[PDB]
């Protein structure tokens, strides 16, 4: 008797078992066998949007709720969203483009909880943020553990955003003509420490 | 000098201590306390509403809600306003204090009503609708304006919640941003008489938290009433 | 040369009944100030000092019929986990039967810990069948209808077996919550998203068809209890819940 | 898990601990104090009753009654009335105060009288019928609206009965469902001033027991004023 | 017999919310008058205290850009020395975006401290060119215009190669006072010879004239940081500073 | 500097005589405030007290 | 660096973190975190017919 899913009967009788648990003397894979983390505490691309010459000083780039943007079927982790209904943990993104030398300018990227309100955009670097210079790096990474009004997030019917991840151009990106007016962008993120509650066959 | 140049865009090179020319140690300051301990800071109760009965045996219900979006007076005005933005959770006691202006030898009660609870309608002067078995029972108190004239009582982090915030969008916005409401219902006030004002005022106690820093409120947000 | 000079603070003469320290009398009728001491002489010895007494007794608060009718799968009863929970009644004298644990909680303003649901079987040596209780987590307002026994297997549950020398199962539901309490919401105009006063939603689905032969009611009542362990209650009020009409 | 099955018309097998699923200890709560501490919950004196005062030179009397039959205003009402029906017997002084509401410049008087003793007729506003001689010697207590507002005074365990109780018939329920009596007299209230209002608030005590659980009263009776 | 006397002191029921020995309240609405513990649960154990927490992380306060148009010598930007400034602003939404270091000194009558300007170049790895920072001791107003690059390197400054693998100079102008601190003067309605809110102002001045090819940007931008160090205020006051138009 | 603050509770200038706590007064005529011994002179010892 | 997805970068940089795993000192779910047992190990009802 243990785990989950109980059953109490009246007329029991023994349990009847054949064989036991055989160690593969060569396995028939490599990797190592799915876990919470395998499946759950990976990266993924959530997001991919384009910052061109045309995009303004203080442009927002992309305004995600890397939260519930995780929390789709494109993404492996979902399975073990989709069948829980609270759950805490801590994020870890990684944002990085691709611009050419000849560029120049740079973005911000900041993970604000909730919602950015009214907060001075020039602010932003208070909140955990990554700052992108063409003629230095072109990736970031940022990690931050659990920030909630409440003990959870509930992904079936959520209460407001975890995390908006935002990306403002932080510094308009000029070119000489010729050079290519843009530079792809593209978001992971990544779920640490998840901590899983209460099984749900719901789905909305 | 060699923190006088580094690469901001890497986050440890950033904490590189910044040094460009010789200075010597500041030294001492000729005042006891360091008035930006946040604690000590807000230890000095500033100022949150203010309204004014105009019939006899009516009440007023305002909330204390930390709503960036709820503009004054019907919201977080000054200095207040300003704080609760600074940080993205707060929770713990809160000491209120409450001055009386006007009229005399006017009975009151006042009593706090947790988030999430039946309360009056808020920001609105009506007749109660709630039983005084009702009222009482989440603990009050009894005052008089002759004998007073100022109230000075702790408030309870009483919240099914862990935290609440201030910004935040519509939803969550609506819940999670708010303490718990107030009350103050008067009684025996024959406007014959001059008019009743009273004037809330809140302090940050030592029990108090405040988690994660926010970017603060763009001057255009931080409004006064 | 007498100097004993006291500032008058705020709040003079004001009065205060949110807690004891402020509530207890200032001064005495009794003769001397006396006082008194314990006496359990006709008390049996039975001193109450906690609520805890009336939240860990089993009340009845609810049954339901098990009926052969009911076809394997079907939702025979479903109910919302929190304590101010209730629906038994009675006619004359008119009143609504509200259970211990209710009539406790029901004067506070938030609550957590794990509800237990007891499920008394009142059958006959010879039927025979099974229910199986689901717990599935969330509010108090969560259209479940839509659950085929198959699905709420996900969800933790438990079978039980009727017919047998036993009579109850007991069912702890574990706190399960994005908040660290729930809301006696239930004193509110209406409901808003968030506010909630239970964890979830219980169910009772037929696992197993009533059999039985000819002689022998038709079906088969059950009682269903609820009382709570490790259950904390704070933040006083006043309201007499009202039944839960399921 | 094998206290997921029980028979629970055993007495002996229902004490068994519940459990069903793996759960993990909950923890520490947040708060000082445990809010179902009886003598710390009753600790905020609950509202008792109210009265108004009409006339000058008159007294009110106030009966302190169990009696779930009487009903409010002329009994125990909201929380003081539940929580009175949770147990069998009762018995210990109570932390009365009293809340003075309108009028000014107003002499009043009160005293405590045991059970089974004269007193002015219950829960009537007359004149009073007593010699100054008697109220004064059960105990009594001169007050001033003006320069106060409030009372706050013990009551007593007076009582020839070893407790009281709510739950009771006709009989019993006339003589064993009783604490005490509380009177007011005013003095000099030329009714040409302002209403003169009366709020009762009851405590627990420390010296205060409780004994035997009874079954909470059903939603039905809960009654409120 | 009892003989306690104390003297009615002067400030009867007076109210003083100046500081918290005052503003604490006399009595409390929690039930018997309890506390709570500490919580970090879901605030992932960042616990703030101090508001030196924001002060010292480097915002934005102003951009300023360096075309090759500008030849040596020339003035680029000119900036006053004081926390209350900063010049960033986005049109829609609406915004006057104040910086970390300013929003908190604006709540100050009084400031002293290490004011720390971080330069932030956003060119190629093909320009070239390098801009000299000086700092000139005195009030928020005093006319700069008429200063050569020559006579700026009088005053204290730094030169910075803006083509290489670094991008930030960090410029820590060193607290230079006939006062022990200055005054949030931005408040009062004009100004007062001796009431200065700065120390002096800050030049960005073009030292060498900026070279490159021709399929790269015409000019290179540059972001001011703003950040203070050894940083102290008292003396607590509301304002919302407004934007320093430069 | 000065700071005695004391908050002036309920039951402002109450008076109760219930029992000698509140009842025993809080001056005295009496020179200097004396108090007497005892004296049995032409009590024939005979002191009452119950 | 560790699990899956791996990324090569040659412009790299320093990752930037805040905070640490804070444990509830008060859970806010008294239930084992999810695992491979917990969602994959369990019990489920398959079939169900008639005899």
């Amino acid at each position: 008797g243990a785990s989950y899913f109980t059953s109490v009967d009246q007329s029991s009788v023994h349990t009847a078992e054949v064989g036991s648990h055989q160690i593969e003397p060569l396995k028939t894979s490599v990797d190592k066998p799915g876990s919470k983390k395998t499946q759950g505490e990976k990266f993924f691309l959530i997001h991919s949007a384009r910052w061109l010459t045309t995009h303004a000083l203080f442009h927002e780039v992309a305004k995600l709720d890397v939260v519930k943007l995780l929390y789709n079927e494109q993404f492996a982790v979902q399975g073990l969203l989709r069948y829980h209904t609270y759950a805490r943990f801590g994020i870890e993104i990684q944002v990085q483009i691709n611009p050419t030398p000849f560029q120049q300018g740079g973005l911000i990227c900041a993970m604000v909880p909730g919602d950015q309100s009214y907060g001075s955009i020039a602010s932003l670097t208070v909140y955990p943020h990554g700052l992108l210079n063409c003629n230095i790096n072109n990736v970031v990474r940022i990690k931050v553990p659990f920030i909630y009004t409440r003990g959870a997030y509930h992904f079936k019917d959520p209460q407001y955003p975890v995390w908006e991840l935002t990306i403002r151009v932080w510094s308009e990106l000029n070119i000489g003509t010729g050079t290519s007016a843009y530079t792809s962008l593209n978001v992971l993120a990544r779920f640490t420490d998840l901590e899983l509650h209460g099984l749900t066959p719901l789905s909305t | 000098p060699v923190g006088a140049i580094t690469t901001i865009e890497d986050p440890v090179l950033a904490k590189k201590v910044p040094e460009t020319f010789p200075e010597l140690k500041p030294g001492e300051s000729r005042h006891t306390s360091d008035h930006m301990s946040i604690y000590k800071f807000m230890g000095r109760s500033h100022f949150l509403c203010t309204f004014t009965f105009n019939s006899n045996n009516k009440e007023y219900t305002f909330p204390i809600t930390l709503s960036s979006t709820s503009n004054p007076p019907h919201g977080l005005p000054s200095t207040l306003r300003w704080f609760f933005n600074l940080f993205q959770l707060y929770r713990g006691p809160l000491d209120l204090t409450i001055i009386i202006t006007g009229a005399t030898d006017v009975d009151g009660m006042a009593w706090f009503t947790p988030v999430g609870l039946a309360v009056d309608t808020p920001w609105v002067e009506k007749e109660s609708a709630l039983q005084i078995d009702y009222k009482t029972a989440l603990g009050a108190v009894r005052f008089n304006t002759r004998r007073t004239g100022n109230i000075q009582i702790r408030l309870p982090w009483y919240s099914y919640l862990y935290a609440v915030s201030g910004a935040l969008d519509g939803l969550g916005d609506k819940t999670d941003s708010t303490f718990g409401l107030v009350s103050i219902q008067i009684a025996n006030y024959n406007h014959s008489d001059e008019y009743l004002s009273f004037s809330c005022y809140l302090s940050v106690t030592e029990q108090s938290e405040f988690y994660f820093p926010r970017a603060p409120l763009n001057s255009n947000a931080m409004l006064s009433t | 040369m007498m100097r004993n000079e006291t500032r008058v603070s705020t709040t003079e003469n004001v009065v205060n009944l949110s807690n004891y320290e402020d509530a207890r009398a200032k001064m005495s009728f009794a003769l001397d100030q006396e006082d008194w001491k314990s006496d359990p002489s006709q008390g049996g010895g039975i001193k109450i000092t906690h609520f805890t007494t009336w939240t860990s007794i089993p009340t009845l608060a609810a049954q339901f019929p098990f009926n052969a009718s009911d076809s394997v799968g079907q939702q025979i009863k479903v109910i919302p986990v929190d304590p101010y929970f209730f629906q038994m009644t009675n006619t004359n004298p008119d009143q609504k039967c509200i259970t211990a644990l209710a009539s406790i909680c029901q004067m506070f303003c938030f609550w957590r810990g794990d509800l237990v649901f007891d499920f008394q079987v009142f059958p006959t040596k010879y039927h025979s069948g099974r229910l199986l209780f689901c717990f599935v987590p969330g509010n108090e307002l969560i259209d479940v209808t839509g659950i085929t026994l198959k699905q709420a297997t996900t969800a933790p549950c438990a079978v039980m077996d009727i017919a047998g020398v036993q009579s109850t199962l007991r069912f702890r539901v574990p706190w399960i919550s994005d908040t660290p309490y729930r809301v006696n919401r239930y004193t509110k105009e209406a409901h808003q998203k968030g506010e909630y006063t239970a964890i979830g939603k219980l169910i009772v689905y037929c696992y197993n068809r009533l059999t039985s032969p000819s002689n022998v009611a038709h079906h088969v009542r059950v009682n269903v209890y609820l009382s709570a362990i490790n259950l904390e209650c704070f933040a006083p009020l006043y309201h007499a819940m009202d039944v839960t009409t399921q």
